[PDB]
């Protein structure tokens, strides 16, 4: 209900659905480990790739 | 509470501690209080310096620029780069400091005016205006009937007459850590070209246009823009501008005496 | 006593028997860059003895009908040895100066000076359409001077050097809000200021941005009776402090 | 947009080449198409619209004017006036218009 | 379906209101601040800073640096007046463009006391004494040294030091005073008389000068913010 | 949330940003000690400056 | 009958607002989600992916696959320049259509460092050494190998491995930089010089090629979202 | 300074280590080691030349 | 906040000033003892005034 | 604005100098430009607009009227009527108008 902003701010849900809530804007999570390094064996930085 | 200091009582002394004589050479302003050069009564002081703070001095809206655009014409639409240099009643309040930092609260007061139509039985419905904001670098429209207006992801606001004036809030958008109301030094490493021009304070443009079509008679409108610096913090104060401004880019001027004059030094 | 000072930096020393206190910027002492505020992605260099010393600029004569003088600060030391040399090969750099101006006179002269260091001094041209060019805005450790007459209009790229407006279009009296000291030939002999790094970005280039300006404006003009020395020179000696640079490149 | 010197005085001798420069830089808020004009007040003398030149407008000056640089979209609007004569005294206006900016340069040529 | 009623004062744009507003760019992360030196926090950190007073206007010493020099020469007769000006720090044509003036010209009601630092910028062997008097209003201006030493005054001596801070007190019936030129709330007059002549040894100039500063004490305050009458404009720039 | 006025008054934050809150109007703090007395050695009032 | 007042900013449609809204179809049960592989969660999982750079435009190698091949042949004299281009990853006509470019062309302010992977796609018996230099701005472009080795540079050797990642650092006064072509915030230049010649045995081609990639480090960021200047439209489709 | 009692002035005592010629302009000699002497009540100033030499000694 | 009326009623202050609150209407206090009997010695009702 | 006496009766002899005073003070709410008029009802006789005097309006009185004080912006609008004659009987109106205030003075002169 009450959460922090970019202090605090208050949000209340009125309608009885789920597609009526406002935007989330606060799903901060990333994981590039599936686009940058999509290889089977782990690759260490220092040691050579071969 | 920000209360001012009261005054304490005194008695007629005769000692070697002179508070009056000091040395102004040291660049250190005096610090005496009337209780040190005469007899004073203990007066409780309840005065408050609240209405002289920074956020009580700046957070008040002030017109910046206003343009007109006719309905019945091609490319009837107004553009404007965002800068506070143009109006002088607000420019001078922002030159008192060198490095400001604030977020903004725009407000547009749009009005209309019926033009000298020629047909008979002219009647138009309510109007709707669009105020499009283009960041620095985006694509700019060329005419009213253009497809950069709708198919866009820039922040714009749609407003129709007879209602409250629109208003949006803009956070602190800059590259440095403060807007610079002054910048001495060129902008090319070869030290050529324009003198006092800085990318630090650019904010984009503002494109406005009608949304209705040409029914029977032209309608010229007018939009006025109002700033409101909030959360402001000021740094490195500066003496106030004396000579009249002449241009919006530089600080050119014509020399003028310090003050208006009187008839004799003793009057 | 309380009249003598002895300032030392690097391998140079300044000693004054008669002088007033020293004014230290806006209350802060110049130091290096903390790592909460750093923005460069690499490691900076710090000579720290090769640059932090007292360079002495050229001299100026204080005639009776004088007007004023100004120096653009991180531009006047452009030719002073290792400072000017590190100012060329790098790209960024911050400093903090310890300005010291000194003008001595006997007990039979009279006069006064206002030693002010206006930050971000933007100057206005003579023609309302143009802007002052570089050659007439500053000089390498040389003193450009104000005037007592309004500069004409037919000049293309010049500076408006009417002293009662300080060139910036501001009233010349209100300049005391900046850090300053008065050279008063009655009791004072030398004025010294310690100016930290004042700018809206942690580091900046030094060939495109003169972020200070040392002005000297004679309020009470020099005057003397016949017989005393008719030549009274002024000399300012500036000394960087806590300097560091970034971003090596070629010469330029 | 911004011109380096909005007005100045130039002096050349009759029978020489007249250099009337027009430099500019581009602020970030400029992203429209480019347009460059040139006027004379004793009337367009040369245009640059749509990256193509149209310069047969002033019958008194035919071929006697042409741009100098090969990078006209970089800040060069200068013209090479050749074979100066006595009927070429007049104020010139280097009017460049890139959306949404505008800047001019008043070159008063005297001979 | 909550029931509400719209009170008068709706759909209006008050120029000095404080309300929340929808953001134009959401989740904008501003750049972190920097400890820039010299942070002002209240415009009463500017009224505390001295600034020279152009108290020698005389209609021709105005377009020069002579407006700040107060003529002081070795007189022959005793008890002459050096200068004098009414004390209206927002309406007078002397304390108007000082650093106190362009802060007062934004507000309307002020209060507190004012200091007046003087500085004898003369020779090094010359002495003298001056009488800085401040006569509260009610009568005219004082015209004889015998009259002005009846009010509040300091008897300044010049020696090693080179200053003397006459602090005009706050003596007024009302808790404030207008900054416009009024008559109901006058604030008196300031004068400065020769106590003893200005004597000098031989081969030393007899024409000395004096500068005068101005500032506010630590009980200054203002109120009722307005706009300045100094800066005009006809079209945009 | 609830604070005093020039009695009490109640304020609630609605939007999920920081540049949307109303003006502060209540940062009453001053320190002229960096403009009035910017000198290295402390200056006492009574004793002479030299 | 609660009393309310309507503040300015009502009955307006802000393009980027976030409010609740009445549902059009109530109690609609959506279909349950599926663990589809390859879920992006932040557009900075695309700037991390390398993409070849068309750094051989030359006005005729553009309408072909030759735009990505960098000519490298067995020179006769030592110390020649291979390529060179300014580093403005949103305005330059080289790093514009790469995968970094069409992510930067939606924002305006960026930051962070950039890597530049090279890959010698030549023969198997050929060797050589190259000097990848990045000269920060302030002066012109470097013109001699003696000049560019003054800035930041790596001396690449080709052997078993076939790459070398010059990472341009983040050296700039401002916390960000504009993506449009500006002059106040230039970002230097990138060059690449022959350290030693390209030698080859007999019966092996002397004309080899080199590809060059581009990506962002793990401290990249953008801001101030806008629209792209690339895609136009006159009527609907 | 064995001069008069009302006269003042300032002098720059510089010591330039070897390697180049003698300094010829005040701009040149203030690059080395120097003190900026002021004459007042006191009447002396002790420029101490430091020991800056590669060898542990020097010939006379 | 919550007080009685001429049952109860609820009032909430919104703005951050003092001249913005509604009228009081409920300061019921009088003291005519300074207009009716402004005399130095107390006057008793029954006993004569002299 | 406020005039000290909005109307009175003055009596002078023929051949004397006639003093028709007009004093005023300035309230704080007055900050506009100054304007002072003078009428006669047997028609402007002298103006003060823009700190400059325009006073050739009444042919019967040429030079026979001129302001007294040298501080007309301090509250002095009086006129010095000289050489009174018999055709000078009529009511005068000292109309001063400083934004946003206005005040008059009805001087009925009889001889």
């Amino acid at each position: 209900q009450v959460s922090t902003q970019k202090i605090h701010y208050t949000n209340i849900n009125y309608y009885k659905d789920a597609a009526s809530n406002s935007a989330n804007r606060q799903d901060f999570t990333q994981d590039p480990g599936k686009f940058t390094e999509p290889v089977k064996d782990i690759m260490v930085k220092t040691m050579p790739a071969l | 509470v920000a209360r001012v200091a009261d005054t304490i009582s005194s008695r007629p002394t005769n000692s070697e501690s002179i508070p009056a004589l000091t040395a102004a050479e040291t660049g250190h302003t005096s610090q005496v209080v009337p209780s040190d050069t005469m007899q004073t009564r203990h007066v409780k002081n309840y005065h408050s310096r609240s209405e002289s703070s920074i956020e009580n001095f700046l957070c008040r809206s002030a017109c910046v620029y206003y343009a007109t655009y006719t309905n019945n014409s091609k490319k009837g639409f107004a553009e404007w780069v965002i800068n506070t240099r143009q109006v002088a009643q607000l420019r001078r309040k922002l030159e008192l400091f060198t490095y400001l930092r604030f977020d903004l609260e725009l407000t547009f007061v749009i009005t209309s005016a019926q033009q000298p139509s020629t047909a008979s039985s002219v009647d138009a419905p309510v109007q709707t205006h669009q105020i499009m904001y283009v960041p620095p670098g985006g694509p700019v429209p060329t005419k009213v009937k253009d497809y950069a207006w709708q198919t866009s992801t820039n922040p714009s606001v749609f407003w129709t007459e007879g209602n409250a004036p629109p208003r949006m809030s803009i956070p602190f958008i800059s590259i440095g850590n403060a807007y610079s109301c002054f910048y001495d030094g060129w902008t090319q490493f070869s030290r050529n070209g324009v003198y006092g021009i800085n990318t630090l304070n650019n904010m984009g443009t503002l494109y406005m246009r009608h949304v209705n079509e040409a029914g029977q008679g032209p309608i010229k409108s007018t939009v006025r823009i109002y700033f409101k610096p909030k959360h402001v913090k000021a740094w490195v104060p500066r003496p106030p501008r004396l000579c009249q401004y002449e241009k919006q880019k530089n600080v050119n001027f014509s020399p003028i005496g310090v003050t208006t004059s009187r008839t004799d030094i003793i009057t | 006593s309380d009249r003598v000072r002895s300032i030392t930096l690097g391998n140079s020393t300044i000693t004054t028997q008669e002088c007033a206190n020293v004014v230290v910027g806006y209350g802060v002492w110049p130091e290096y860059l903390k790592d909460n505020e750093a923005t460069a992605e690499d490691q900076p260099t710090q000579p720290d003895v090769a640059t932090c010393r007292f360079y002495t600029l050229e001299s100026v004569q204080w005639m009776k009908n004088s007007a004023g003088w100004w120096w653009k600060l991180p531009d006047a030391l452009s030719q002073m040895g290792l400072f000017g040399q590190n100012m060329q090969y790098h790209y960024l750099g911050r400093t903090g100066y310890t300005i010291h101006v000194q003008c001595n006179a006997s007990k039979f002269h009279q006069g006064c000076l206002l030693v002010v260091c206006v930050p971000e001094a933007e100057m206005g041209c003579s023609n309302l359409n143009n802007t002052p060019e570089f050659s007439e805005l500053s000089g390498g450790d040389s003193a450009r001077m104000f005037t007592d007459t309004q500069v004409g209009e037919s000049n293309a790229k010049k500076v408006q050097t009417a002293v009662w407006n300080a060139g910036m279009g501001v009233g010349v009296g209100n300049l005391t809000i900046f850090p300053h000291q008065w050279i008063n030939l009655r009791t004072n002999n030398s004025a010294t200021l310690v100016m930290p790094y004042i700018n809206s970005v942690p580091m900046d280039n030094m060939f495109r941005h003169n972020n200070l300006t040392l002005m000297i404006i004679p309020f009470v003009p020099l005057n003397y009776s016949e017989g005393s020395s008719p030549y009274v020179p002024i000399t300012v000696t500036i000394a960087p402090m806590c300097a560091e640079y970034n971003g090596l490149r070629l010469a330029s | 947009l911004s011109i380096t010197t909005p007005e100045e005085m130039i002096e050349k001798a009759k029978g020489e080449t007249a250099y009337l420069p027009c430099k500019f830089t581009l602020s970030p808020e400029d992203q429209g198409p480019l347009d460059i004009e040139w006027l004379i007040s004793p009337q367009v003398i040369i245009l640059y619209s749509g990256d193509k030149i149209y310069d047969d407008y002033y019958p008194d000056l035919k071929g006697r004017v042409h741009f100098t640089s090969n990078d006209l979209k970089s800040g060069d609007a200068s013209i090479n006036v050749t074979n100066l004569q006595l009927s070429d005294i007049g104020t010139y206006q280097c009017k460049v218009k890139k959306a949404p900016g505008v800047a001019n340069k008043k070159i008063h040529l005297v001979v | 379906g909550l029931p509400v009623m719209t009170t008068p004062g709706s759909t209006q744009f008050l120029t000095s209101d404080d309300f929340q507003s929808p953001s134009a760019m959401p989740q904008f992360d501003v750049t972190p601040e920097m400890q820039i030196p010299g942070r002002v926090n209240n415009l009463m950190e500017i009224a505390e800073v001295d600034s020279v007073v152009p108290v020698n206007n005389t209609e021709d010493n105005v377009s020069s640096l002579k407006a700040y020099q107060i003529p002081v020469q070795s007189n022959s007769d005793n008890g002459k007046q050096v200068f004098g000006f009414p004390l209206q720090p927002g309406a007078n044509n002397v304390l108007n463009r000082t650093l106190l003036g362009e802060i007062l010209n934004y507000y309307t009601h002020w209060s507190g006391s004012i200091k007046l630092t003087f500085m004898f910028c003369g020779s090094a062997m010359a002495t003298g004494k001056f009488l800085l008097a401040y006569s509260p209003p009610g009568a005219g201006v004082p015209k004889n040294r015998k009259d002005a030493m009846l009010g509040t005054h300091v008897i300044w001596d010049v020696g090693l030091q080179s200053s003397c801070v006459l602090c005009v007190p706050w003596i007024s019936q009302t808790h404030y005073r207008y900054v416009v030129e009024d008559e109901y709330t006058a604030a008196g007059y300031v004068t400065c008389w020769y106590q003893t002549n200005i004597v000098v040894p031989a081969d030393v100039q007899s024409s000395c000068d004096i500068l005068c500063f101005v500032s506010a004490c630590n009980d200054f305050s203002v109120r009722m913010l307005k706009d300045t009458p100094f800066i005009r404009q006809d079209t945009f720039y």
